[PDB]
């Protein structure tokens, strides 16, 4: 019901036979020419390998299509990807804080593994 | 690595362990021109201005408003033709798309359940493991305490 | 969360054997001290 | 974005999981001290 590249609702969906995943024709045809392989599974795929397989009610106030509607579309594309670039940058920063704190904990455990068993060992030796 | 979640039944211990982890962190410390204007538009927070001309205009203008007037006619005729083919079908075209949206919605919530089931199923397997070993650790500690006093009472 | 609990399963399942095996060997040593301390007590009756 | 979120999620979960190792370990280490201290005293 959607395309597995853009996040569309395809007008001419086409399915690849190597990995069962429906893409919109234009977007899958572009990928194969860029690099001849399936985008998801990274398996060999060509244009001939593909197999070809909706109503939108145009608003009552449909000038606006040139001015207001088209403007909003390129606003919504612009401010989303910019905000999405902001999201990707923080995930990598928050990655570094995760791995550092993880390795910090590893050293605590390693330090405490020597501490505990030797404290237990000392109790076993105390008896003697 | 091992820390039993289900078996170990405080917030102070999280606050305590956080400080020890914190102290060990104290120690260690592809598009064309399109992308340039798009990133600039988003960064600056300003959308490029469109043609705010067709809406206002003015009568007895000049050769310039003669064009602007003739624009309003053709688009209003296109408008009135663009409203005719909508009203002909009317609400049938709208409700046919409304039905499609219900098929699209239900599919998502089926996946919500499939994920829900497999997520609870993984946790379900973990639970048994936690209770298996937690007993074995209990067995070990009891035996530990027995020796501890046994070795004393011998001496 | 599915991929979390999936991962949590795989890293935990290995940690348990290591947890137990440590305590298992920890128990074995404790048994030895128990196993000898008796003998010294047993040898109190020999002197008598 | 999502492929990094998997690393983020698996880490944060495993971090606080590994954090509970310390809480347990610290209290047992502590127990060994008073035990031996009170025994070695007498």
């Amino acid at each position: 019901m959607l395309c597995a590249i853009s996040g569309k609702v395809p007008r001419r969906p086409v399915l690849s036979p190597k990995s069962r995943t429906i893409f919109e024709k234009s977007l899958l045809e572009q990928y194969v020419k860029d690099t001849g392989n399936d985008p998801i599974t990274n398996e060999p795929l060509s244009i001939e390998e593909i197999v070809e397989i909706a109503q939108q009610a145009s608003l009552t106030e449909s000038i606006p299509n040139l001015l207001t509607s088209l403007q909003n579309e390129w606003d919504a594309i612009m401010l989303e990807n910019f905000k999405l670039r902001s999201t990707l940058d923080s995930l990598t920063k928050k990655l570094s804080t995760v791995m550092y704190e993880r390795d910090a904990a590893k050293l605590v455990a390693a330090q405490l593994l020597m501490e505990k068993n030797e404290d237990s060992k000392d109790l076993p030796k105390s008896s003697q | 690595m091992d820390g039993l979640s289900f078996v170990d039944k405080p917030d102070g211990y999280k606050n305590e362990i956080d400080q020890l982890v914190k102290k060990e962190f104290a120690n260690i410390k592809a598009d064309n021109s399109v992308s340039t204007l798009t990133n600039a538009l988003y960064t600056e927070y300003l959308k490029q201005r469109n043609n705010k001309k067709r809406r206002t205009p003015d009568f007895n203008d000049d050769d310039d408003t003669l064009f602007l007037e003739e624009y309003r006619r053709k688009y209003p005729r296109i408008d009135t033709s663009r409203y005719i083919p909508n009203e002909s079908s009317e609400v049938s075209l709208l409700g046919i798309v409304d039905s499609y949206l219900k098929h699209q919605e239900i599919v998502l919530d089926t996946l919500l359940p499939q994920t829900v089931s497999n997520q609870w199923r993984i946790n379900n397997d973990y639970i048994r493991q936690t209770c298996t070993i937690v007993e074995e650790m209990n067995i070990q500690q009891r035996k530990q305490i027995n020796d501890l006093e046994i070795y004393r009472k011998r001496l | 969360m599915c991929s979390t609990l999936c991962h949590h399963s795989l890293p935990a399942l290995i940690e348990g054997q290591r947890k137990y095996y440590a305590d298992y060997y920890a128990y074995r040593q404790e048994i030895r001290s128990l196993e000898g301390r008796r003998k010294r007590l047993q040898a109190m009756l020999n002197s008598s | 974005l999502d492929s990094l979120t998997k690393k983020l999620s698996t880490v944060m979960y495993e971090r606080d999981a590994a954090k509970l190792v310390a809480a347990q370990l610290l209290m047992e280490k502590n127990e060994d001290s008073k035990d031996l201290p009170k025994s070695s005293q007498q």
